């Protein structure tokens, strides 16, 4: 495959059905055997879709009650790198709950990364 | 309006005015001009439906109508307005007289 | 009333009623006018139901006719009025008494 | 501008104004060389849409059209632009006189 | 320049240009020798599309056009190149004068 | 080199240069000795592809195009290759005189 | 070398060469003995291709051409080792002569 | 040796030597004799392979030809020794002449 | 020996030998005899494979040739034998005199 | 099957969409009733594919946090010998976390070895 062609798929599948993002990126950095917190921002036109038919599980304790639901997609253009780990998390203000990207697989093609494919919980 | 009828008569948002005069003045007769108006819309669609014409994205389907069936649509649309410009020129057979001279 | 005839005959709300009165004085017989209309009617195809025939979207898989089968009913319709218009004028064969004057 | 409607009947920027002119030289009617560059835009496909016609990826699947298909539109284009070019140029039948002299 | 002229008429960088000589002084006209051309290059697909044309590894799925349509549009360019250098180099039909000696 | 001019006109490295000697020897066109040499080497495809033509094993799938369609392309290329060289050869039609000797 | 000629034009060493020999006394011509052989060759496929030709074991999944496939690539192949060796035997039309006698 | 010919003629261990200098003794031309031996294996099918041509068991497929297509194959094999005996004996068409006493 | 012969020109162990010998006094001709036992033994396919020709139990998938394909085969041996005894029977055109009576 | 076929297959698949790693290998060694750990490194062009759509588990304690996802596959030619055992590793630096090759399916012909079949962890 062509890396072009990739590019103008994710391109098109994108702006079928665009969306408008402010991802919000808090990345620990270890400082003296402790975490010390960056918070950043970044916008991306994304298109986001099903990807999982999943049932919505409740936690509820002490702490506090939320309910996340691990079905929904994400598909992201190159334009902005990416990275999601045990101490950086990236998340946006979606309106029907909050949204977590929970893992990004990068769609590379000989080496060169054109597109991000992506999975987000919705945290209610 | 000759342009309004054309327009009409073809899809309306698509082109510009200008090209679409230049249609009406090459061609005497309003479906001719409108026949090959299609035809140039039928250009139009190896990149809609050429580069992809059904994707799965996660559980979402989409399927459209191949390249094939849209400039075969297309076409018969140009064939047909072709064949309404002969029929409104056309006219049926005759039996004339002959007149040489003589002396 | 003319125009309720042919806006029966073609399905109506598609078009307003200034140019069914055009196709209505395009051609005095209304069958004409209504296959005029059908084959005008089918162009709509293109944005009523557009190239993207089926989908499935979450627990929703809805498959609607192609358009190529849509307008081809249309191109049907059509030339099914053309046929009736055709019988409407239609005569039948004759054979008449050819004279001339002589002395 | 007859390169502008050239290349408003090619779709556009795959050539170069170069091209386009040595294809306008080539013949007079400006439709044979339009068909021409559509034969010629026929060859460029193998790049544009490689014989990878269909793929899926993760979670993502896209079918363009086969190559096949594409030049087999483009052929058709240039034959349709052929054909319009010999109905611009083909006159209808005759019938003429003939004379010798004698003595 | 006729090797850039045949260059054109095929993809550019498949080949060396030393060859495309041998191809151009083989043939007066260049259609033939980009015909010619064509041919040898649907003599490469049995390598790239005969060896493997549609192939999965894990989740990933990618398809191509079979070794039978690639050569298809191979020949088609091919004898459509052929056509287009017969039909330059045909002429129509002709009426002659015949005349013999006597006395 | 005549040798290298077949090599290129039948895909390389299947044979050996003798061979080769030996096809060129056969017949002094070029093109029959590269259709023969098709021939032949379309009978290697029972050894460079065998009957099986698609395999799955753990995760990967491949889909090789079978050997009738490889042997039916390698015909389709021998007999072009056959065309060729009798476009190459023959004459066209022609009248002429005949004279008998008489007293 | 007759022999080495046969090994070449049947697929290298499926059967002993005293056979092939064989071959080659029944028919003077080297492609009538291919053809022969080639025939001799399909007549195995039954033991190979007819009792299995696609299993899946486990995951593994193995697909082969059938057996009417394979059978028809090598009855193909014999049919056009015939075709060669009528055409190197056949002769052209020609006029001749006639002589009788008289007082 | 015919025994052995025929053998190889035919594939080997399924008939004993006497069915087989018995088809000898009834058609002197051995591929006669051939051809009636293949007819005859062909009926040997509804044993070797049975009807059954796919089973499935536990995680192990296996899909073998079916019944017809053997015997069609054995048929077409008996076909082309039928036609190779009938090349062997027949020749072609000639002229003759009569000649009747008379007074 | 006749029934010898017949049982093996039949598939053998599916008729009792009073069947056998009732076919011999049939016909005299011992390939009639086999076409006509070929009848009569596809005759039993409707209990073997009417009520069932492909079934699955659990995880095991059996299938066999459908009813049409078994009677097809066993019809094409009955008109094979059929067709080898009326060519054994059959002779070719003659030539014959005629001579009648005069004074 | 031949040998040369899947030769050729396994050769084209990995050159359509190659990257080259540096797999690091720890081989522990029993040495009076404990390991001894022999660090060594190799090279191999691999083409790395999604075989599951599996989920991230994240395993936080006391001891640390990592995040592992066993979606990706991996295929490499027959140049190089591997072997992972539970006291063998093999593991390289893809820039989107580390990959782990938890198991080697070998994928053999008549005896004859063409290439491994592999399946990784991403550690994030």
């Amino acid at each position: 495959i062509n890396i072009d062609r990739r590019r103008k798929d994710i391109i098109r599948t994108i702006n079928i059905n665009p969306t408008n993002i402010t991802i919000t990126s808090i990345k620990k950095t270890e400082i003296d055997g402790a975490f010390e917190e960056t918070e950043t921002e970044i916008k991306c036109v994304v298109r986001i879709f099903n990807e999982k038919t999943a049932e919505k599980q409740i936690s509820s304790e002490k702490q506090g009650t939320f309910s996340s639901i691990r079905t929904y997609g994400m598909l992201v253009s190159n334009d902005v790198i990416l990275e999601v780990n045990s101490r950086d998390s990236l998340e946006f203000e979606c309106i029907y709950g909050r949204m977590k990207i929970v893992n990004i697989y990068p769609q590379i093609v000989k080496g060169e990364l054109c597109g991000y494919q992506c999975s987000l919980e919705r945290i209610d | 309006e000759k342009l309004r009828l054309l327009l009409n008569d073809k899809d309306k948002k698509s082109f510009t005015d200008e090209e679409l005069n230049l249609f009406l003045e090459e061609a005497d007769c309003i479906y001719c001009a409108a026949s090959q108006g299609w035809i140039l819309k039928s250009l139009q669609y190896e990149n809609t439906v050429g580069e992809m014409y059904e994707y799965k994205v996660g559980q979402e389907t989409y399927k459209s109508s191949s390249i094939k069936d849209l400039v075969s649509v297309a076409y018969q649309n140009a064939d047909k307005f072709k064949d309404m410009c002969t029929n409104k020129k056309e006219k049926g057979s005759f039996m004339l007289g002959i007149s040489t001279e003589f002396e």
